């Protein structure tokens, strides 16, 4: 029995966990989109993003490098 | 007698649809703040 899925609950409000199909999909998923978005900027004929800030600054960018673009992204 | 007891897919990164509604998040947000 695991920790999420047991009759006693162990840990706080908020703190959860995901066991192997979940934490194998959750991680896949995360990697297949990060480099699905970081490509089509690969390549003599690669095209730039728009880097739109969503801060108070709102600062505009547009690149084809791949780390301005992870690097700028607010991943969970 | 008578008488008786009766009585998948999660990461979406949205792309340009925060641009589209970036208009009405700023004129609530205007408000909020
Ligand atoms: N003129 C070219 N002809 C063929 N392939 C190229 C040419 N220029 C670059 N490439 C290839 O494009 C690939 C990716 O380069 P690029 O798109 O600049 O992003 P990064 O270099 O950051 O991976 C390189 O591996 C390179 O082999």
């Amino acid at each position: 029995a695991s920790l999420s899925l047991a009759p006693v609950n162990i840990f706080k409000a908020g703190a959860d966990e995901e066991r192997a199909e979940t934490a194998r999909l959750t991680s896949f998923i995360g990697a297949i989109a990060i480099g699905d978005l970081v490509k089509s900027t690969l390549g003599p004929k690669g095209m730039d993003k728009i880097l739109l800030s969503s801060g108070r600054d709102a600062s505009l960018m547009v690149t084809n490098d791949g780390a301005t673009i992870l690097k700028n992204i607010g991943v969970d | 007698s008578s008488s008786e007891d009766e009585d998948a897919g999660e990461g979406i990164s949205v792309n340009t649809g925060p641009k589209g509604v970036i208009n009405d998040w700023r004129r609530f947000k205007q408000l909020e703040t």
